[PDB]
Formats: structure tokens, sequence, C-alpha cells
């Protein structure tokens, strides 16, 4: 159908211009934040596949939790997620952020980050190279592609 | 923090992580240095020196920089003392105390440097100390790649 | 044994000021600034082209968890439970029952992707080389679950890397 | 020879095993006993009640200059009555030298805060206060640090289990991080490693 | 002039790649337009570069083929689409590519590699590989 | 034994009594800043609840001890270092109830 | 025969570690000198 | 690697679920991950050494990258020794 | 690096130092990542005679610490330890 | 069929043995009927018609591995089949307060439940939970309620 192509079109359009435009907030709190910054570094550098670091939760698109998620820290990481507009995606990198890592039996720890806010894709590592940090957000980046929001609606 | 992605494949080449590796154990270090990396720290440090020099020419004599750091956080050597401040803490303040030469751990008494000292106490002199320090590690650095000894890498 | 940073006294004499001077108002040091990064502008940019260009490893590389097998094709692991023993995360689960052939082979061997903090322990523990951190780091998953992996899984990986796996222990198993 | 072997630097035991002495000496009030580590570290065993003395004196010039508070913390044994052992670590930096205090406390006795003598304790005893039991009077703000601001436990107190009693998820329906008794997915799994061979025979304790 | 010689630099760069058309491929599949000596092809069909002149982490590099698995990669590709036994000689863990020196060859090795497949319905599930512990008893099928 | 603050019961209780009065007078201004849907009776009634938990205690130095974590947790209320989880976490909303009859217990798990 | 990561017979060349900033630019008289001299010939 | 009367594929351990287990779900719309390549049956496949000494020793190929050494002894005509690591099989001739 | 001359002379001026000479960026000048096989050497204690685990036992020479004083049953001021020498400005670089 | 012991405190890692398929789950009724069975470790087969984006808030409710999200197709009844194969509770909340263009009040009320509640009693699923207004009934003027009515009859 006409319409259906019309709307397929439409929805590359969005989902490309949300996949290459992907701001991830200044969100790190234990090592991973290290390897976080050396993606930035020149070397791996982000800003090449449209990646740019932005504090403002609210002009940010994607969160990286990026080190132990201690309970302490829990109720300020789920404000900051709730405070971040949609479409928000987020990238869980670190055993730690993951599952709780080496300090999973800890009294002081969440064991994993999706225990307290959704988490789209998982980056192994302890710490996760920036490498694979960069390949996470690419994949992500291709889920954002095969997104299908209009073509649902068209369907409604 | 290019430096910083070198110093991290060095790191992977001894022990297989960039960064939490498991190398120094009790008893002494896990595996050998593998053949051809101590030449590459050598390439490494021998161009680190224009880098920082180069952080130098960006940072040191600024105005802006300097107004923004050469009186602020001044600590009084007692108070720091007293405090429980340690390493350049201490050092800026101009209390003279680096734990490598008067209470040396492993070989720091077979190598010559110079621990640097500041003189006001501040976030400059803080600065000016880090950098001297880092000039000071490249000079360790250098004299121990001239005299590694041959040998057994843990406890026999 | 220590060396003073600061600790310098500016000239007073009228060329001295004169510079100072210029300095301060003429914006000297800002423009010395200015050129370094000028300079930068022109020197060659370090970013490798990921992913067509991959960023330089060495054969002890500690990645995803592969179980490995001998060349006859046998599984290499023979249930000693070392591994679990060392783990610093205890993300090891080892189950063991003697097999219809009658050896020692593990029942369950799961790895949890999850709590494992990729030490590089129980690679260098277990006596027969059977679990071999291998050289994949790209293994992010979109679920949580599919992270903890199955001794299936782990074979697997062990089967699709064991050519480059065997090549990196031959790389470095003399100086292990 | 004896390269394994780690070598011993005898003029420093009798340097510390003297100066020892000499503390001894000057305040025998507090002092309960005094040894020297064959690694060549010196620790006076102190009652509760000289913390404040002991500790103004090796600060002031007594010929003793430790005039930083290296580290402070306990160790809890539950077997002695006063299960809490503070742990004093002094660095002398004009003597290139450290020594170490000892001093003992129950979970229901205070011991006086040395923010006076040093000001560098204040956290130090916090941080005492919130994982371990002990409550330092005359504390400037006793509080809580490392710990969630609701957490009732006392942790390494060698009675808190290490996973602890309680946990937190989100809860959808009340829009807010709620705790919930510990439920683990896989119980941390108790390795009794200790082997049944005595390895030291220096250290066997009498049979009794 | 070395300006000259430059813009006749990037002319080769246009020829080598096939000409305009290929050209344009390479820059908006890689965004690299640079020509190198490949040094071979999977059979996935990636194929491998190497350029000695350039600076250490860009010398070599891989093209991803267009299909791999039953999967259009001509915009969509992965890191995990590189093989093996190139992936050393990709990652410098290496310096002779597998062409030189082949990697050993086992029957259990994989004969065809796959990609990443998580969000595919080949992704791994994860299941308890032990059978049922305790054995509840069997009622008597007869009434008495 | 050394009194930690008070070297009679009395002492102890009277500390009590301004720590209850404290809290008492705090409750409404912590209903209204931590924007919490309680009402300022039903905070009151866990203080209460909260207090009689330690009265069985019969010694002036855990009395003490109890009076100065009470003090630190006002303290906590009174500036915004706690959030609304941690101040709604006496209130075991999402727990399900736990039955406490024999019968009841023996359904529903091993436990003693 | 032994074959360690070892340093090369006689070491490695001398590694720099000391600041290098260099004395660069005209004396302070000279640069008011041009700019006096520019701002003349600008009023002419 | 056979399969079960679900059409699950059984595991070199012998997993599958049974018809009534609820488990099977995970895998509705997903794959069973099953390593095709059983141990068991690559081990028996290989031949059988016949080594003319009473006690052998295997270390499973290639020295320090196989398995420790351990010795064999073969003086059992009716039963092939087996090695505890490797699973190969030696027996002496005739 | 693969700099005009034009462009090099531009950073070098711009830098006041000459960056041809220190490249950030890493040339051939890196080690080969094939590397001959190694033959790590042994230690002292792999020897087959008069090696025995009592002479080199560390552990076992260990011993409880040694009680000064203890409270349960002229002299020269002490110090811990010698006071500390002053240290001596650095001759290569006394100031910075 | 598929009969599970509980085990466990009741908690969030607990096996309450209740695997249901909680259709409309996405709904402002499932999002907490999902977190309840959850909370108590009931493994739930999640059927879903819209983007995962939007299936993502349901899944921190359960633990790793109770909450499944497969997608399945209103009309066609072998999504529902598969859905709950091995559920031994299905829960039906597909409503939908207007009226949509595809779907009506009919297909949602009636063809949506009846289907459902047929499949459903095929697999063999022990217990099912249909939902309709009170005041839903054969003669309420209101096209929708009428189509409840309809529909709980026909469940
Ligand atoms: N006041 C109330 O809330 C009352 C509710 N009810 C009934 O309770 C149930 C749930 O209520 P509530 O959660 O508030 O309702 P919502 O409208 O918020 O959600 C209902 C669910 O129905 C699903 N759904 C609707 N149409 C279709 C379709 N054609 N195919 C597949 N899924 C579909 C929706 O999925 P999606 O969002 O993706 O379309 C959604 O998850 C409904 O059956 C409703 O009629 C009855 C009486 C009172
Ligand atoms: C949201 C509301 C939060 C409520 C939090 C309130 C608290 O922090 S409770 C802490 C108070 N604890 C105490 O007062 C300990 C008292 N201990 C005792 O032994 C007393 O009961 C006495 C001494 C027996 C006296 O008991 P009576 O008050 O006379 O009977
Ligand atoms: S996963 Fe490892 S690197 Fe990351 S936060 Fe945890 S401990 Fe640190
Ligand atoms: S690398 Fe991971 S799995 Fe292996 S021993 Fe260490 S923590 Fe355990």
């Amino acid at each position: 159908s006409r319409g259906e192509y019309v709307v397929a079109k439409l929805d590359d359009l969005v989902n490309w211009a949300r996949r290459s435009s992907l701001w991830p907030m200044t969100f790190g709190l234990a090592c991973c934040a290290v390897e976080m910054m050396h993606m930035a570094a020149p070397r791996y550098d982000m800003d090449r596949f449209g990646v740019v670091f932005r504090a403002s939760p609210r002009q940010s698109d994607v969160m990286i939790v990026a080190g132990t998620l201690t309970n302490k820290m829990a109720p300020a990481l789920r404000k900051v997620y709730d405070q971040m507009p949609e479409p928000r995606y987020v990238v869980s990198m670190g055993s730690c952020a993951n599952g709780g890592g080496y300090y999973h039996y800890s009294y002081s720890v969440v064991r994993g980050c999706d225990r307290i806010v959704p988490v789209d894709i998982y980056v192994p590592g302890c710490p996760p190279t920036a490498e694979a940090l960069l390949y996470g957000i690419l994949q992500l980046q291709r889920k954002i592609k095969r997104e299908k929001r209009l073509r649902i609606w068209y369907r409604r | 923090f290019e430096e910083r992605e070198k110093m991290f494949e060095f790191y992977e080449r001894v022990s297989g992580a960039r960064m939490h590796a498991a190398y120094i154990r009790p008893g002494g270090v896990h595996q050998d240095l593998p053949l051809g990396l101590l030449d590459d720290i050598y390439e490494f440090s021998k161009n680190f020196s224009f880098r920082i020099d180069e952080l130098e020419e960006m940072l040191t004599n600024n105005r802006i920089w300097r107004n923004r750091t050469v009186d602020i956080g001044v600590v009084t050597a007692e108070d720091a003392l007293n405090y429980g401040f340690s390493g350049v803490m201490l050092r800026g303040s101009g209390i003279q105390w680096d734990l490598r030469k008067t209470q040396p751990y492993d070989v720091y008494d077979q190598v010559e440097f110079d621990v640097p000292i500041g003189s006001r106490g501040d976030c400059y002199d803080r600065y000016l100390c880090r950098v001297e320090e880092m000039r000071q590690s490249l000079r360790i650095i250098s004299q121990c790649l001239n005299k590694m000894p041959p040998g057994e890498i843990k406890v026999d | 044994t220590y060396k003073f940073v600061n600790m310098r006294e500016p000239s007073m004499d009228m060329k001295s000021v004169t510079d100072r001077a210029a300095q301060t108002l003429l914006w000297t040091e800002l423009v010395r600034g200015l050129g370094m990064t000028l300079s930068y502008l022109f020197r060659e940019p370090a970013t490798i082209n990921y992913p067509f260009e991959k960023g330089p490893l060495s054969p002890r590389f500690r990645g995803e968890h592969a179980l490995r097998r001998y060349p006859s094709g046998e599984e290499r692991c023979i249930a000693c439970k070392l591994c679990e023993a060392v783990c610093p995360a205890q993300a090891i689960t080892i189950e063991a029952e003697p097999r219809a052939d009658g050896s020692r082979r593990t029942t369950r061997y799961d790895i949890d992707m999850t709590k494992c903090i990729y030490c590089g322990f129980c690679q260098e523990a277990c006596p027969v080389d059977a679990i071999v951190e291998g050289p994949n780091f790209e293994f992010s998953t979109e679920t949580h679950e599919e992270l903890l992996y199955n001794k299936e899984k782990l074979l697997n990986n062990g089967d699709k890397w064991e050519a480059e796996i065997a090549a990196n222990i031959q790389a470095d198993y003399l100086y292990r | 020879t004896r390269p394994t072997i780690r070598p011993r630097n005898d003029v420093v035991h009798k340097q510390l095993s003297a100066f020892g002495q000499y503390v001894a000496e000057i305040l025998p009030k507090y002092v309960q006993q005094v040894q020297v580590s064959c690694f060549n570290e010196l620790e006076i065993f102190i009652h509760p009640d000289g913390v404040i003395p002991v500790l103004t004196f090796l600060r002031d010039h007594t010929n003793a200059q430790f005039k930083s508070l290296a580290d402070l913390t306990a160790v809890d044994v539950p077997t002695r009555q006063n299960r809490f052992e503070i742990v004093y670590n002094l660095l002398s930096l004009r003597f290139n030298s450290r020594i170490r205090v000892k001093t003992y406390t129950d979970e229901l006795t205070p011991i006086e805060s040395s923010v006076t003598v040093y000001k560098a304790a204040n956290w130090y005893e916090r941080e005492i206060w919130d994982m371990f039991g002990v409550f330092f009077a005359n504390h400037p703000d006793l509080r809580r640090i490392l710990t969630d601001y609701g957490f009732e436990g006392h942790p390494f107190r060698k009675d808190f289990p290490l996973s602890g009693y309680v946990e937190l998820r989100y809860d959808d329906e009340v829009k807010r991080v709620v705790a919930e008794p510990v439920e683990l997915a896989q119980e941390f799994r108790k390795f009794d490693l200790n082997s049944p061979w005595e390895a030291f025979p220096a250290y066997r304790q009498p049979p009794e | 002039m070395e300006l000259v010689q430059v813009l006749r630099r990037g002319l080769q760069q246009v020829s080598g790649h096939g000409g305009l058309r290929g050209y344009l491929r390479v820059l908006f599949r890689a965004n690299d337009v640079r020509v190198g000596t490949l040094v071979g092809e999977d059979k996935y069909g990636n194929k491998y570069y190497e350029d000695n002149k350039q600076f250490f982490g860009r010398h070599r590099w891989v093209i991803y083929t267009t299909e791999m698995n039953g999967r259009d990669t001509f915009w969509d590709v992965d890191g995990s689409m590189v093989p093996p036994e190139w992936h050393r000689w990709l990652h410098c863990m290496t310096d002779d590519p597998p062409t030189t020196k082949p990697p050993t060859a086992r029957k259990y090795i994989w004969t065809n590699h796959k990609f990443n497949v998580s969000g595919t319905p080949q992704q791994y599930v994860p299941y308890s590989t032990t059978r049922k512990k305790i054995q509840e008893w069997v009622p008597p099928s007869t009434p008495y | 034994v050394k009194p930690i603050f008070s070297r009679d019961m009395n002492e102890a209780k009277r500390r009590v009594r301004e720590l209850y009065r404290a809290w008492y007078r705090e409750v409404p201004n912590t209903v209204h800043l931590f924007q919490l849907d309680i009402s300022v009776k039903q905070g009151r009634d866990k203080v209460r609840e909260m207090f009689m938990k330690n009265a069985h205690v019969t010694d002036p130095r855990v009395v003490d001890l109890l009076v100065i974590k009470g003090k630190m947790e006002l303290e906590e209320t009174i500036n915004v270092w706690k959030q609304r989880t941690h101040i709604m976490r006496f209130f075991h909303e999402t727990e399900a109830p736990r039955p406490t009859d024999f019968l009841s217990k023996f359904y529903v798990g091993h436990d003693p | 025969k032994v074959k360690q990561d070892m340093p090369p017979p006689g070491g490695y060349g001398p590694i720099d570690y000391k600041r290098n900033l260099p004395r660069r630019g005209l004396s302070g008289y000279s640069m008011f000198a041009v700019g006096i001299g520019t701002l003349l010939f600008g009023y002419w | 690697v056979r399969t079960s009367p679900t059409g699950e594929k059984v595991t070199h351990t012998g997993q599958a679920y049974d018809d009534g287990d609820y488990r099977r779900v995970r895998f509705s719309d997903r794959q069973k991950e099953v390593n095709e390549n059983f141990a068991i049956d690559l081990i028996a496949e290989q031949p059988v050494s016949e080594v003319g000494s009473r006690v052998i020793s295997c270390d499973g190929g290639g020295g320090a990258l196989g398995h420790p050494r351990v010795y064999i002894n073969l003086d059992k005509e009716t039963k092939t020794g087996t090695c505890g690591y490797c699973g190969l099989q030696f027996r002496q001739p005739h | 690096a693969s700099a005009t001359r034009v462009i090099q002379l531009l950073r070098n001026w711009a830098s006041g130092r000459d960056l041809q000479a220190k490249l950030q960026l890493r040339y051939q000048e890196i080690s080969k990542r094939t590397q001959p096989p190694p033959k790590l050497p042994v230690g002292p204690s792999h020897k087959l005679s008069n090696n025995y685990y009592c002479t080199r036992d560390g552990r076992r020479e260990a011993m409880p610490p040694s009680i000064v004083m203890s409270s349960q049953k002229e002299k020269k001021a002490v110090t811990p330890a010698p006071p500390i020498k002053r240290w001596e400005l650095s001759k290569d670089q006394p100031y910075l | 069929h598929h009969a599970l012991i509980p085990h466990g405190k009741g908690g969030r890692s607990s096996v309450s043995g209740i695997v249901a398929t909680v259709f409309g789950a996405t709904g402002f009724l499932g999002r907490y009927v999902v977190n309840h069975l959850g909370r108590m470790g009931s493994q739930v087969i999640v059927p879903y018609r819209c983007e995962p984006y939007d299936t993502m808030h349901l899944r921190p409710m359960g633990d790793l591995g109770q909450i499944i999200f497969m997608e399945w197709n209103g009309k066609d009844k072998d999504s529902i089949r598969k859905v709950v194969e091995h559920s031994n509770v299905v829960i039906n909340l597909v409503g939908r307060e207007w009226e949509t263009k595809n779907f009506d009040f009919e297909d949602v009320f009636v063809k949506i439940p009846h289907a459902i509640a047929q499949v459903s009693k095929e697999a063999g699923v022990e217990k099912l939970i249909h939902i309709s207004h009170l005041n839903a009934d054969i003669k309420s003027p209101s096209r929708y309620l009428r189509s409840k009515a309809v529909g709980e009859k026909e469940v």
C-alpha cells in the first residue's frame, strides 16, 4: 500500500535521525567511566558517529550506566532516568552495572541496573574495552534502525 | 588521553587487560614482559616529554588558568599535616615528604629522582608539582628501562 | 633530592618590566596557546576507522571465555572445579557426573558473564587449558539473560574461536 | 644467600624496642603492653581511657613527633569481651618512623574522640561508627558515611551477612525504589578452605 | 609543487577504487577512501587491506562484505563479521596474515563464522544442562 | 560500667521524651517537604510504634545509644539527606503481609 | 638459551624529561615600537 | 545429536525439556543452543594405539599445551588402558 | 607523517618546536607483533642438591612479635629513630 | 498439563508456580498485574503487539527469565496458541476504550476474547480471567459495553 510505503520511509527517516544523533549523558559512577572517556578519546572518538556527551539529562537521549550502582546511588539514577525525555535508551556498561560484577554479594550494591531502570544493550567487560563500548553503541544504533513505530501506528 | 591509550596498550601487552590487571601479585609479578615491550616503552617515553611540554604551554603560563588556581585552596602545612593529607597535598604546602625516598619500598632506593616541592600551597602549585612529578616519573622510567635485571619474575 | 617548583623571582630591570607589561597588554601567552592549538589542528588525527579498523591487542588479551577441546575432539575440561575455587566473583558453576564412557566430565559449566570480572584466573588455573578467555570482545547482548552462558554456549564459542585461540596460546604458552 | 626470604633489619628492631620502652616508662598509667613485630613495626597497647593522653603525648615532641594520623580503624573479634579493637596508625615525619596504638571497646562503651588531637580522625571515627558499632564521645558530628541513609545494621561486624538483610529495587506500583528482604538468585557458596594440618608451628597455641 | 602531487594522489585514489562509482561506494560504506594492498579475502566476502605507510592503527583495515549468512550487510556492518582467522591479523595480534600462515585444521572448528546474533531468532537462550535431581513417586494405575 | 549519656534509667527516659517530642513536631514538616502521601497521624503512629519497639530495653546505656541513633535519623529527615524512598522504607508497603498463625506458616513454606 | 625481554646491551638511549618550553618572541620594546609605528603610519 | 519426542535437540548431557515442563517456552520464537559435536562419539572414533611396553605415558599432545603427564599400565589384555585426561586408548599388541 | 613541507613548516612554527622529530602517532618504529619464541630463565631454587626447603622456608621463619613491655607480670632519652637528614636541592635543576 | 510446586519465600527470586500469559500487559491494569506476578516470581509470558520499546518498562518488574516477551497477532490464533501453550493461567485484558479503524469494538471485545478463551481451552490452560465493566450489559446502550457483554458470554 502507498500509505504503508510513506509510513515506512518516514520511520526510516526518524530512526536514522535518532540513531545518527545519539547524545549520551555524562553519567559515570565507577571505573568504566575511564574506558568511556577513552572511547571519547581521539583513538575511538565517538563524535564521528554523532555520539556527543551532553550533561543535561533533559538534553540527552541515552544513559550509559558505567559503574557499580550502589543502593545509595540508585534513587538518583532512577530520577535522572525519569527526567530524561523519550525516546530514551539505556546501555549498561561493566559487569558491576550488568549484574553486580565483583560486588554482586555486597550489601550496598544493587545486583544489576536492570532492577532499577530498563536496559537495552548490555556491554560485558570489567572494564569493557572502549572498542567493546563503541560496538555496543553501534548495536544500539542498529536496534534503533530496526524500530517500526510508525509501521505499528499505521497497522492500528 | 592518546598517550593514556598507549600506556593502556602497555598494560594489555603485559597482562591482557587495558586496566584493572592482576599483574602485580604477592611474591612478584604474574608473567614476564612479552618480548619487545621494553623498547616500545622506550619509544613512548622518548616522545612523552614533548606532549607534557605542550600541556604546559597550554596551561602553565595562561592568564586565565593562573587566575582560576593561583591562590585557591590554600592549605597551611600544619593544617595539612593534621588533617591527614598526603602526597602533593603535603608537598604543595612545602613540607618535604615522599615515601619513595623517606621509606623506599621496592627498588626506589636504587633510582634517582627529585621530589617536586611547592611554595604557596595552592592549586596552581599542586598543578606544577603534578607536572614535575610526571617529568620525574619519566626519568625514573628511563632508569628502570636501562637497568632491568635478568631472571625470575616470581618468588622461587 | 627535592626540587622547587615556583620559587623564582622576576627581574626588575626595565627591559624585563617592559616585556611583562607587553605580555599583559598584548596577550602574548594567550597567543602561544593559540599557536599550539593551531599546530595540533594541522597534525594528523589519531582516530581509527572503527569498525573497519580495529585497535591493537596482544596475545594475552582476556575476553569472552571459551571451552576448548583436544585435537581428537574430546572436551578438555576434566571437572576439577579448580576454576570455581579460584573464581574471585563466583561466576563459575560446575556440576559433574561420570559419563557413559566413564570419563570425568562436566554435566553443567555456567559462566555468568554478568558476575565475572574478566580477571584472567581459571585460564591460568585450569590444569588442562580448558576455559581460555578468547580474543573476542564484541559480544554485547540486548538482554541480560544472553550473558548467562551455558556449557553449550561456551563450547560453541570454543569451536568458533579455536583457530585464533590456539594461535594465541601458542604465542604465549612459553611466557606462562 | 637466601634470596627468597625477606632481609631482616635488626637496627630498626632495636630502635623501635627502645622507643617502646621509652613510651612505656613515660606513661605507665595507660600503656598495658608494647611489642615490636619482626617486620619492624611497633605497637603500644593502651587502656581505652588513654586514647587522648597517649596520642597527645605522641604528637608533641617528647622525642616523638607523630603529627600525621595514617589511618584509624577497628577489628571486630567476637570472642573477646571487648569485641572491637580500635587501631591507630601514626607517622612521624621528623623521625621517618611509624608506630601503632591499639585499644579496645565494647558495643556499649564509648571511646573519647580523637578529633581534638589530630583533626583527621573525624571521618575515620564516623566510618568506624557507621561500620562497626563503636560510638565516639565528644565527636563534632557523628553520622553515617559509606552506608545508605536509612541503613539499620552495622556491617563489617562479623555478624552482618555479606549480602545484608535488605535489597533495593524499583517498584512501578509506588513509582519509587523500595527495600525488600534479600533473596539471592545464587546463594554465595561458602568454601571451607582451611587445611586440617598445622602450617606454622611457631604460632602453635598451648594445648590448655 | 606538493599540492599538485596531493591532488593527483586523490585522483589516483578515485581511480584505484574502480572509478567514481566505486569511490562513492567505499566513501559511503566505510567513510575512508584510501587505497591499500589487498592482503586477502575470506570466504564470506570481507576484503582485507594493508598500507604500512599509514600510522599504526590504520595500517590494516577490512571492507566488510555486502552479504553474509543471509543478511544484507551493505549498510549494517559489525565487528563480529570478521572471521576468527583474520581477527588476529586485523587486531594486530599477529603480523602474519592467515593466507601466509593458515590456522591449524581441526574437525570441531566451525566452517562458517556467525556474527553476533542478539536480537535475532538465533539468539542464545540460557537453560539448565542438568537432569532432574529428585524423582517423584508414580501412583499406581489400578484402583486398588 | 561507664555511662554514655545517662547514669540512670530515668535520665535516659527524659532523653527519650525529648527525642519523641522532636520527631512528633517534625512529622508534618516531613510530610510537606517530602511530598509524602501519608497523613500526619499515620506518620506519628509509625513513630509511636518505632518508639515502643525499643520499650522492652532495661539498660540505660542501650537506651542512650538508641537515642543517639534516633537523633541521627531525625537529623537526616530534617535535612533532605534521606530521600522519599528512605522515609517510606518505614512503611513496608511493597512487602506482602506475612501471616503469623501456625497453620498459615505450615501451608506457605518450611520456615519455622 | 635464556631469552627474556631484556634491555639492549648498553641500555636504551637517554630519555628527555625536563621542561623545554622555548624562549620565543621579540623584546617588549620591539613589540611596542612596531605597534606605535603601525599606528603612526595609519594616522598619516 | 538425537531429537527428543517434543522435537527438542537433546544435549550431550542428555538434557531435554519434557512435554509437561513449562520451561520450553523460552525457545518459543528463539533457538535452543546445542553443540552438535559430541565428545563421547569423537573420543570413540579415535583409533586405539598399540604400544609394546607395559607402561606408557600420555601427555595429550603438544607437551606443555596438553594435560599433565600420566603413566598407564597396559598389562590387562581384556581392556585397553584409557588416559584419564585425554581419553585416548592404548593396548599391548596381540 | 604524510604532511606536505608547507604544513610541516606551519605546524612547527606554530608549536615553536620541530614536531616532525617527535610524532605522537606511531609508525614502523613500533616492535613487530610476532616475536621469536621466548625461553624464560629458572630461579635460584632450581637446583638438584643442597636445596632443602627448610633452609629457604621464609614463612616458617616468621615469629610472634617480641613483647618489650607487659603490664601483667640516668637513662638517655631515645627517639623512634635518628632524626631525618634534611633533603638537598637537586643539582640537575634546583629551581623549575 | 503444567503443574509447578511453589518454592521460596514468595520473593522476587521465589517460584510461585503461576505461569501466566497477561494479554494486554502493556495496559494500565497490566502494568500492575505483571508487577504483582513478578514480585511473586510468577513466569509471565507477555504477548505484545507494539514495539518492544513500549514493553521495555515491564522488563524490570520481574527477575531474570521471569518475563518473556513474545509478539502476537490479534487476529491470528496461532499466536494465541504459542503464547498460551505452556501457561497454566491466562488473563485477558484486551480492551480498547476507543474504537480503532482496523479493530472495532466487536473485534477487541468478542472475537479476540473468544479466540483467546477457546485456544486457552485447547492448550489446556487451567484458569482464565476475563475483564468486563460492571456497566457492560447485553442491553447497555454503549456499543462497546454491549460487545463486552457478548464477549463475556462467549468467553
Ligand atoms: N476503568 C478501567 O480501567 C476498566 C477496565 N476494563 C478492562 O480492563 C482491561 C485492561 O484495562 P486497562 O489496562 O486500563 O486498559 P488499557 O486500554 O490501558 O490497556 C488495554 C490493553 O489492551 C491491549 N489491546 C487493545 N486492543 C488490542 C488489539 N486489537 N490487539 C492487541 N492488544 C490490544 C492494549 O495493548 P496496546 O496498548 O499495545 O494496544 C493494552 O495493553 C481491558 O479489557 C478493559 O476494557 C473494564 C472495566 C473498567
Ligand atoms: S565492571 Fe569492573 S571496571 Fe566496571 S565498575 Fe565494575 S569493577 Fe569497575
Ligand atoms: S575471569 Fe571471570 S569467570 Fe574467570 S575466574 Fe575470573 S571472575 Fe571467574
